[PDB]
């Protein structure tokens, strides 16, 4: 719920874009190098916070993109937690009804049905009052 | 008293004034509020503890 | 929980607020002398206790009374919304609180014998439909200056999180006084 | 996501505090008798800065004892920073406010509906004052609403709920009452009550009659006595006029999170700047 | 005031509160378990609750004996219209007390 | 890689991975740990949010 289907895809599709460049920047750097599979384990392991994948990027360039992606994945999880708390805190019910003042009760509607016991004090409280004739 | 042929100002339409002068149709619909002071947010968190 | 529930003091709710309906000397409110607000409170028998608490503090102008709120010498100012909402929009230390009461517009007063009364009203209704009076709203009334006033959250700033900065700074200094212990320990052992 | 942590804090956290810590850690290790490749300043940075981001990345911890204590001190800062980033982020989204969709009758959606997304479907009940104003001022708008003409407020509110319409143009007083009485508070008026061509409701007394002055005086007495303030609460108020009704939940979409993709999209750019730049150092 | 049917032997079913003291019950003589719309029949029943426990205190303190009977009408009390006679009559407890 | 290493590994992942672990070497045995480590991200986010 915190994200939607497209944001789940884009986050998932962004793993494999970052994995490829981590491989390509490391492979073609001028100065152990990240193999293609090890780059994938880096991108997924950083996102999933698993320890799987022990190979960090080697080249100076692949450590910039390799470290933004660690900060991108921090914000993704921090947003999921934050948008879950917003949902759980703000998950208000359908509210309730106040005293005899709200329009939901002051003027009747067919769907709404409110009533009291026949021939009681409530009966001769509303009947006696002239504003509460509707 | 004749010192002015018109009043072009924020002059609200009132019962008392309407008996002696004729207001035009309102050029600004408004009401009465209350003006109070304000505070800039600070988050009032002393420290991390 | 702290950050969400860290809410400031709630302000007045309107004329019906018991704070000013039954006033106290520590909370002073006033309006402009000889105005429509005066004859509103004068002609209302119910709002009698409010009048006297306003009579002694009634100001001679709207600009003076607004400055009093900025100077903390006045805590409330009952006046036209079209003017107060301009001050609140421009000045970021004033806010209008409560619901509108006494909804009476602004009119162009003329003497009862005036021949222009018919044409003046028609020239005002025309300007309302033509959108002319919405232009005069835009260039003069609709500015909004700074950010809007609400229950918006406060970004965490340096004053809040300064203890954790000096803790890291303190841990740098302690390490400087701890590297010597580490070096000496090896020599002893 | 940038809303917590005023920009001075970020710079102090990660431009000043991170560098001064990394150069101290790299110098705490330099003097350690114990201190696997050598610890460098590019390994302290990659370690001190993945700690901030929930340690998910591979690292290379130091071997000195006083180097591990400083890293532990920083790893305590990283716990406090991340805890207080999420907490304020949740706070920034628990107390959020609703942002509308239409500015007004001057919006490009109304004046130029065709050259846009699937065309806006706005209409009004004809034979009234609102249709007269649109006929005169917004002449090009009026011809467009002919195909979406309704028969009444009740019918027009239904089409808004089903989806046949997406904007109903009408009197403020009627529309404000309908919004307040609406079930679910899912019909709103743009501008939170913004009104165009501001007029009022009058009593159409006979032309050149002696009752106009007395009716005008009688009405203005009701305002002074507060009688007209009681009728608004008795007859015109609704249940959707209460507060706290503008704060709801929200699925995070790509648009809300497009800012966190631009920094990732700029990382790809910056990495390729450095990647080309390195080749310009080998020459 | 609760109303429960009596036992087979004609007395009240014995029960106690959580503390252990017995529930004080009195024998009512109101209409049957069916509504008064059924043909008139007043069978003994068992009554207990706030008002009976308060009534027993009043009976003990002011030294009077009591016989309880539920309202035959089943109403609380109001003034209504007679069958076209321009007169008002009470019903229920109010019309039984008067 | 015994059953006392998987349990220690899968417990630590649930608890923010702070503990030392011993990851497996099989390719299909790392997909499962990654699948579980996605559950551990959801659980901890759901625990803190409701808390
Ligand atoms: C926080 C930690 C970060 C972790 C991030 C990891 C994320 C990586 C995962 C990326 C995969 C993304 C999957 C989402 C697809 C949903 C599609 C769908 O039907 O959505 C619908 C909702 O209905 C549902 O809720 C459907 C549930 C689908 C279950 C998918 C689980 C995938 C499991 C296996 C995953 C294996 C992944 C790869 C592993 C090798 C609605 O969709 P819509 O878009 O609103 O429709 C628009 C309408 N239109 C189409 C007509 C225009
Ligand atoms: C810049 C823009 C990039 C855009 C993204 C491009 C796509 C990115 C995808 C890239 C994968 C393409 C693989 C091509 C080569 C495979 C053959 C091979 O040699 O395999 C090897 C590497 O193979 C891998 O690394 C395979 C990775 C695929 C698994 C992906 C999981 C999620 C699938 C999601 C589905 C799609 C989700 C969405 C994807 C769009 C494995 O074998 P080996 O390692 O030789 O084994 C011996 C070991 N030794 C050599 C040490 C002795
Ligand atoms: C909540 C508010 C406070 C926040 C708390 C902060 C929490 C973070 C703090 C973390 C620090 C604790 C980390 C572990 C401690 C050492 C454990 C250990 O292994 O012992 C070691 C001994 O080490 C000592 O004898 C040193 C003990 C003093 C530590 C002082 C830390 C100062 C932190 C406060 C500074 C900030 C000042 C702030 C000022 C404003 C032995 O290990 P070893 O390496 O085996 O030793 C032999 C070496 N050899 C084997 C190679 C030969
Ligand atoms: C919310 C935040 C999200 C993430 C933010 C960004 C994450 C980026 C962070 C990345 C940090 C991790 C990568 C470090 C790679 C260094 C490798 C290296 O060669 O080191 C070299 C040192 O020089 C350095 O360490 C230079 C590090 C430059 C960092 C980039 C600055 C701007 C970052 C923001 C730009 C991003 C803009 C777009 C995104 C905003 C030398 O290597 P060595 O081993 O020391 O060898 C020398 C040996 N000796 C010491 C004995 C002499
Ligand atoms: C949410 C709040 C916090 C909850 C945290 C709870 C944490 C609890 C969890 C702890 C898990 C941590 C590791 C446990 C020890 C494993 C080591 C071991 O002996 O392994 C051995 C295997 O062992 C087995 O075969 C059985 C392992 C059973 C683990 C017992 C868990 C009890 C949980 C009780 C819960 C109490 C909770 C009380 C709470 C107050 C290895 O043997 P080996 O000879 O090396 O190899 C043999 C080969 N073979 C096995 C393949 C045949
Ligand atoms: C010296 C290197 C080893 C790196 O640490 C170096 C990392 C460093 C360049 C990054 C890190 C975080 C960045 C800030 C993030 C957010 C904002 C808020 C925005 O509204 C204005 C910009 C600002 C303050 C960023 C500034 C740069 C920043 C401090």
């Amino acid at each position: 719920q915190p994200f939607q289907s497209t944001l789940w895809l884009l986050v998932g599709l962004s793993v494999h874009v970052v994995a490829v460049m981590l491989y390509l920047l490391d492979r073609f750097s001028p100065f152990d190098a990240l193999t293609l599979s090890s780059a994938m384990w880096f991108s997924w392991g950083v996102l999933l916070n698993s320890g799987i994948g022990e190979g960090a990027p080697r080249s100076f360039s692949a450590r910039i993109l390799g470290m933004v992606w660690a900060g991108f994945a921090m914000i993704i999880v921090a947003s999921y937690t934050a948008n879950l708390a917003a949902f759980l805190v703000l998950d208000r019910p359908e509210e309730r009804i106040t005293g005899i003042n709200d329009p939901r009760l002051r003027n009747p509607s067919d769907k709404f049905i409110y009533a009291t016991v026949k021939q009681s004090s409530v009966d001769i409280y509303f009947r006696r009052q002239v504003e509460l004739s509707t | 008293s004749g010192q002015a042929d018109m009043i072009v100002a924020p002059l609200t339409i009132n019962n008392e004034r309407a008996q002696y002068i004729e207001f035009s149709k309102p050029f600004k619909y408004q009401g009465l509020t209350i003006l109070v002071k304000k505070e800039i947010p600070r988050s009032t968190l002393d420290s991390f503890m | 929980a702290f950050l969400v529930l860290d809410r400031p003091e709630e302000r007045i709710t309107g004329i019906n607020d018991p704070r000013l309906r039954n006033p106290s000397d520590k909370f002073i409110y006033a309006t402009v002398k000889q105005s429509s607000v005066d004859i509103y409170f004068r002609r209302q028998v119910e709002l009698s206790t409010m009048y006297r608490h306003m009579e002694k503090h009634n100001y001679e102008s709207a600009a003076e009374a607004i400055q009093a709120v900025r100077d903390n010498k006045l805590h409330a100012f009952i006046w036209d919304s079209a003017v107060l909402e301009f001050e609140a929009s421009q000045k970021c230390d004033l806010v209008t609180t409560g619901e509108l009461f006494f909804r009476s517009g602004f009119g162009i007063g003329m003497r009862k014998d005036s021949p222009w009364k018919q044409n003046v009203s028609l020239s005002i209704l025309k300007s309302h439909e033509n959108g002319f009076m919405e232009d005069l709203d835009k260039t003069w009334v609709r500015y909004q200056e700074c950010d809007s006033r609400s229950n918006a959250p406060a970004t965490l700033t340096f004053e809040n999180m300064a203890g954790v900065f000096m803790l890291v700074a303190g841990g740098i200094v302690a390490g400087i006084f701890l590297i010597f212990i580490e070096i000496a320990y090896k020599r002893h052992k | 996501f940038l809303e917590p942590f005023s920009a001075d804090v970020w710079v102090m956290m990660f431009v000043m505090l991170l560098i001064v810590s990394a150069v101290a850690v790299f110098v705490f290790e330099y003097f350690s008798p114990v201190g696997g490749p050598s610890f460098t300043i590019g390994k302290a940075i990659w370690l001190l800065w993945g700690l901030v981001f929930n340690n998910s990345v591979p690292v290379q911890n130091p071997k000195g004892t006083t180097s591990k204590i400083m890293v532990s001190v920083w790893a305590f800062f990283a716990v406090i920073f991340l805890a207080s980033y999420t907490a304020n982020l949740a706070a920034f989204m628990i107390q959020e406010e609703y942002v509308d969709q239409v500015s007004g009758l001057s919006d490009k959606k109304f004046q130029r509906p065709n050259d846009f997304s699937p065309p806006f479907r706005f209409g009004t009940v004809p034979n009234g004052s609102t249709e007269r104003n649109i006929r005169n001022n917004y002449a090009e708008m009026h011809a467009y609403m002919g195909k979406f003409n309704q028969r009444g407020v009740d019918d027009a509110l239904l089409s808004l709920k089903t989806g046949k319409l997406d904007a109903f143009i009408y009197d403020a007083a009627v529309l404000n009452y309908m919004a307040g009485r609406d079930e679910g508070c899912k019909l709103v008026t743009i501008g939170s009550g913004k009104v165009f061509a501001s007029t009022g409701y009058g009593i159409a007394i006979q032309k050149d009659s002696g009752w106009k002055r007395q009716v005008d005086l009688a009405i203005l007495q009701l305002f002074g006595d507060g009688e007209m303030e009681e009728l608004e609460a008795l007859w015109l108020t609704g249940i959707c006029h209460n507060e706290k009704n503008e704060v709801m939940s929200s699925q995070l979409d790509i648009d809300n999170m497009a800012g966190v993709f631009y920094m990732l999209g700029a990382a790809m750019a910056l990495s390729l700047i450095t990647f080309i730049s390195e080749h310009l150092f080998y020459w | 005031v609760y109303v429960k049917p009596t036992l087979s032997d004609g007395t009240c079913k014995e029960e106690f509160t959580v503390n252990g003291d017995p529930v004080k019950k009195v024998i009512c003589t109101g209409p049957n378990d069916t509504s008064p719309g059924s043909p008139r029949h007043t069978v003994p029943q068992c009554c207990y609750g706030f008002c009976i426990d308060l009534l027993i205190k009043l009976a003990r303190t002011m030294n009077f004996t009591y016989e309880v009977h539920l309202v035959a009408d089943g109403k609380f009390g109001t003034q209504e219209r007679v069958n076209n006679s321009n007169k008002k009559e009470w019903n229920g407890m109010m019309g039984e007390l008067l």
